[PDB]
DNA sequence: CAATTGGTCGTAGACAGCTCTAGCACCGCTTAAACGCACGTACGCGCTGTCCCCCGCGTTTTAACCGCCAAGGGGATTACTCCCTAGTCTCCA
DNA sequence: TGGAGACTAGGGAGTAATCCCCTTGGCGGTTAAAACGCGGGGGACAGCGCGTACGTGCGTTTAAGCGGTGCTAGAGCTGTCTACGACCAATTG
């Protein structure tokens, strides 16, 4: 994995604080979410990198993500 | 099959407007659609946990799926008031 | 909060993704494109284990939120 | 009758026979078909709500699909139902 | 052949999705996606008759081989 | 509709023939594809001509269809 | 469930590799994935036509709707190649 | 047994009583599980094939995840049938 | 000619009871990983210029569209009527 | 100690036989729309320059991770036990 593990599951645990309170996650569940959001963002940053080399660029900027996430439906 | 309550449900919304028969159309496959997606989504709900009967609660978890945000909350809330006011 | 999703790792994870070099401003971007993907996957997590009457959110909870998205998971 | 005396507009009993011959599960539930009948009919007097109110925004008197492709595409309220479907217009 | 989606037809679709210029190389590039867009539409919708034990590709066929690719189709 | 329709309905009758061999088609099924051809192809002019703008032009070029079928996973 | 016969497979393609245990897991879910996938579509053909049995014509058709290509041309032809060295 | 009969590998009794616990019908055929059996088995025949021919390929004894991430992935034959999945690897 | 209301009859799900995983919590110590500088240099971004090459306007050419009328393939149906799938006793590892 | 071989008793589909829509196929006369060609000029595309701003390397600060106890919530059962939904006999429009 390329994210820690804590603060991801605190990020977790504080975005699921909105939907219903006192919850508890299983040792899996979070290990799944972290796996699935880095193979969420290596698969976006590789449609990122190609906005950037569209543009005749190495840097990505935040417009490519979202030209990325625009083209993409989201 | 779904196109006689449409207009039915219509002249509760909009007694004064009417409407055409290609949109008469197009809105029962929309309800033949959301229906054959919300049935299929309860029937999935009612595999996952085993069991053979779809209650209301799965129709109601398959709405919180189906339709994002505000719809789901509008469409949850009005079920809701509907099965309430049906057993009393 | 979110600031847990530090610049080296999502430095890492454009790394892995293929980017040479990475602005200044792409780190408050990608933790807000992270928290909209976490907000879209734990609320159909949580309705899946408010529906299975648990408190507990497992990872088969997990795999179909991202199987509603197309994103199905192996492994659980 | 329970759409009646639920005072609904759809039917109950045609969707619990439709689901009867989708055969979605072996066994319905008692209010299951009032539930999903009041759903589907807010979603219908939701949308049809915005089609008769832009067929008098705009000045037309009936609804044609045209309207149903307008309306359906902005209204971020349900154009989030709708990102994926064409209306046809023939 | 694919030469009858002409450079006209493509110019209006482009006009229509709001393109202000286009290239003289958009036209085979055009015709080869929407070869390739009817060839994931069509082979469903044979598919559908063949079951169907049918010759003829309604359009109901249609609609399922677009609801196959997440592209409802509705008035059909 | 953009596209005339005798020569949609020869491109649909000429693609259709590498499937199953002499098929006929209603008049509906052929308007119903050359619908969705044309909102399918307006859906794809307005990601190119955002991957167009993305590089500071006008010209949309066929390195921006690409673009915009390899980012939607085309 | 289906991990007896993934390594059953397995040693008729390559009896001299073996296999990990996350990756019995791996292909566990795979095989029930696409099972369930397969079922699920045939299911579908089977109401979109109204019958009630799911023969293997049903399964031929959701093989050729699912699979892309090359793959369905040839799970198609081992499943008739076994549907036919079954009857016989 | 049919699986043998069949000369297969996997239990066409199991898939059927898959097929029975999921209500996928009300009735199945006489060689419907039989034709499920053999494709799903020629699906698993031919990814435990390349993760067996890449294992020996790359010098691997053992068949770990990182090899079904790294085939399933590659191998255009069958990484259309993956464009939407995630091995997990942990 | 609907959809509904009293009875009835299994049986699925509600539901107290209980075992025991496993999730949450805290403490302490490592040691990696993050964090904050300062500097140099890539490389975005603005500019200017030559030059394709796209758009717009005319002709002229094509073929799509429309309105006929055949003609036969083939949905869609109604009727039987076999041939299947759903219930039950044993072998051979 | 689990299948699956012979026999029942039905009841979806196979399979004719039948209308009759409707798809495909001509012709012929339109007139819109595509095709070609010319020319002018917008605007990709290359080259140069100034100068932000990102990366690399340092020292220092944080905290995640790990190992080790607890400890109670709450998944999973197992066994009852009602209330439930599936069946059947008179109706306000």
């Amino acid at each position: 994995l390329l994210i820690r593990k804590l603060p991801f599951q605190r990020l977790v645990r504080e975005i699921a604080q909105d939907f219903k309170t006192d919850l508890r996650f299983q040792s899996s569940a979070v290990m799944a979410l972290q796996e699935a959001c880095e193979a969420y963002l290596v698969g976006l940053f590789e449609d990122t990198n190609l906005c950037a080399i569209h543009a005749k660029r190495v840097t990505i900027m935040p417009k490519d993500i979202q030209l990325a996430r625009r083209i993409r439906g989201e | 099959s779904y196109s006689i309550y449409v207009y039915k449900v219509l002249k509760q919304v909009h007694p004064d407007t009417g409407i055409s028969s290609k949109a008469m159309g197009i809105m029962n496959s929309f309800v033949n659609d959301i229906f054959e997606r919300i049935a299929g989504e309860a029937s999935r709900l009612a595999h996952y946990n085993k069991r053979s009967t779809i209650t209301s609660r799965e129709i109601q978890t398959a709405v919180r799926l189906l339709l994002p945000g505000e719809l789901a909350k509008h469409a949850v809330s009005e079920g809701t008031k509907a099965v309430t006011k049906y057993t009393s | 909060n979110i600031q847990g999703i530090t610049k080296p790792a999502i430095r890492r994870l454009a790394r892995r993704g293929g980017v040479k070099r990475i602005s200044g401003l792409i780190y408050e971007e990608t933790r807000g494109v992270l928290k909209v993907f976490l907000e879209n996957v734990i609320r159909d997590a949580v309705t899946y284990t408010e529906h299975a009457k648990r408190k507990t959110v497992t990872a088969m909870d997990v795999v179909y939120a991202l199987k509603r998205q197309g994103r199905t998971l192996y492994g659980f | 009758s329970r759409t009646v005396r639920a005072e609904l507009s759809f039917s109950v009993s045609q969707v619990e026979r439709s689901l009867r011959e989708g055969h979605y599960a072996q066994r319905l539930s008692r209010t299951a078909p009032v539930y999903l009948a009041a759903v589907i009919e807010y979603l219908t007097a939701k949308v049809l709500e915005l089609a008769g109110n832009e067929a008098q925004n705009s000045g037309e008197r009936n609804i044609t699909p045209l309207l149903l492709d307008m309306v359906v595409h902005n209204d971020r309220l349900l154009s989030t139902l709708f990102n994926t479907t064409t209306i046809s217009q023939v």
